[PDB]
């Protein structure tokens, strides 16, 4: 039962990282999370395995009531006294993945702006318009974007000067303090903004590590579970040679990638969670063996280093198996 | 096509039209901040900016502006709701002086949706009078369209 708790508490971490919306419905039904937006901005900003970006895409929403008054409650919890403005946009963004669309970019900085005049009214009053701590903001994270984007080739990067001329006039026809964009620019010049790292960046890691071809693994629901070496048996009642078909298999909370050394690993098949079903094995030519079907029919067999090795791996699979047939089970029930 | 060229295009359109969704299908973690992918497509790589904001907010884009060649407006078909708010947001981005040459190509999404004509008149289109301006229907979730407005951007650049 306790096992089963923690298994429905993830399956809503797991609701989330799909649709932020549904993962807070179910939290709250199951009765794991509070449904007023302050103990949904605490969950947020505390729990553990939640997509940063997703939560972004939650936050960032500018048509749900819901959606905004969490993201408010979100931004009171910090504190950007006495902060550059670079600086308190950097400590709210390496709380939420403040990345995407214009216009979602566009009510994260909103917010945040709106936070960091409560927090320094007297600066504030230093400017003509207040307007100006949210269109800087913006040309913050706009400049961060520029310079450090790939896409955006370095001849035609913004320069210090460039910038400058760029937030001309903002202050209601006044200009910003020169000496002041210019250390903005210098220390975004010298430290990129980026985000804290969640369960996504464990699979990210994965995915470098394999090259060539391979499917998109670092989706935001996708958690990795377990590491572990295995022999991949093509038959089961004739013996291999000592140490033949050694597998790098990489267990995710739904899914399981079979790769081999290529560290450098090569992609060679992954397998659904859903409708599989797992047996143990042992006879002469193979003690530590793992055989996988899906209903009923053979995907893979497997044959451990170790018991240990096979009781650790063979216990993360049992249990994410279950943890997806729960996800089925719910989304089936979607009316 | 012998000359390998970099141009500078942007994208616009209101939120959840499909701008990321058309801009996914077109190309590591992204850079913190706004969508900003390359699209290479007959020996020609587009350096494609996700562009929007606030009236206070727009004028912070113009130093962006002046290395524009072409406009790709994202509307949602199906929001006949949003259509009067998509234009303004079309008209507003068109209503700068730097953007004056730039070509324009609509990507109608998500084809009870709005036809072609219907989004042609609702959004104005046929009221820039100086505009080289294209409709191309879409369905950014299958890919159907995309390339065959890339194929007339192109050609007009």
């Amino acid at each position: 039962n306790d096992v089963v708790q923690r298994r429905h508490y993830r399956i809503g971490l797991n609701l989330f990282n799909k649709k932020p919306e549904k993962g807070i419905q179910y939290l709250i039904e199951r009765g794991f999370l509070s449904d007023t937006p302050v103990g949904v901005a605490h969950f947020i900003l505390e729990r553990k395995g939640l997509s940063r970006q997703m939560i972004g895409e939650f936050l960032g929403n500018r048509q749900k009531q819901f959606n905004r008054d969490v993201l408010d409650c979100v931004v009171d919890e910090m504190d950007f006294s006495s902060m550059d403005l670079d600086d308190a946009l950097r400590k709210f963004q390496s709380h939420i993945r403040v990345q995407g669309e214009a216009q979602k970019v566009e009510r994260l900085i909103e917010a945040f702006s709106q936070r960091y005049c409560v927090c320094n009214p007297a600066l504030v009053r230093q400017f003509r318009n207040p307007d100006t701590i949210f269109i800087l903001a913006f040309a913050i994270i706009l400049l961060n974007t520029d310079m450090y984007s790939p896409s955006v080739k370095a001849e035609r990067k913004m320069k210090l000067d460039d910038f400058i001329k760029n937030l001309r006039g903002v202050d209601n026809g006044e200009d910003i303090p020169r000496d002041l964009l210019v250390g903005i620019y210098q220390r975004i010049q010298g430290r990129e903004l980026r985000t804290n790292d969640d369960h996504v960046s464990q699979v990210q890691a994965v995915e470098r590590m394999i090259v060539g071809k391979k499917p998109v693994l670092s989706l935001p629901h996708r958690r990795l579970v377990c590491c572990c070496q295995l022999y991949e048996v093509p038959d089961p009642n004739r013996p291999q040679r000592l140490g033949l078909h050694q597998r790098e298999v990489f267990l995710f909370n739904d899914l399981l990638v079979v790769t081999k050394i290529f560290v450098t690993y090569s992609f060679r098949q992954s397998f659904p969670l859903v409708e599989m079903h797992m047996q143990l094995f042992q006879n002469s030519y193979y003690q530590f063996g793992i055989k996988l079907l899906s209903a009923r029919k053979v995907l893979i067999i497997f044959n451990a280093p170790s018991l240990q090795d096979r009781l650790r791996f063979t216990s993360d699979l049992r249990e994410s198996i279950a943890e997806v047939q729960e996800m089925e089970k719910y989304r089936v029930e979607s009316e | 096509n012998l000359y390998f060229q970099s141009m500078r295009i942007l994208m616009v359109g209101l939120d959840a039209a499909g701008k990321t969704t058309i801009l996914y299908k077109l190309k590591t973690i992204p850079t913190i901040g706004f969508n900003v992918e390359t699209v290479e497509y007959k020996n020609i790589s587009f350096t494609v900016w996700d562009v929007g904001g606030q009236d206070k907010i727009r004028p912070l884009w113009r130093h962006y502006f002046q290395n524009t060649q072409g406009l790709i407006f994202v509307v949602d078909s199906n929001d006949r709701e949003r259509v009067n708010e998509a234009r303004e947001e079309l008209m507003r981005m068109l209503a700068e002086d730097e953007l004056r040459d730039a070509v324009l190509l609509v990507f109608a999404n998500k084809q009870n949706a709005m036809n072609a004509a219907e989004i042609t008149d609702k959004l104005g289109l046929h009221s820039l009078r100086h505009r080289n301006w294209y409709i191309q229907a879409t369905c950014a979730t299958s890919g159907d369209g995309l390339y065959e407005g890339l194929d007339w951007l192109s050609n007009q650049l």
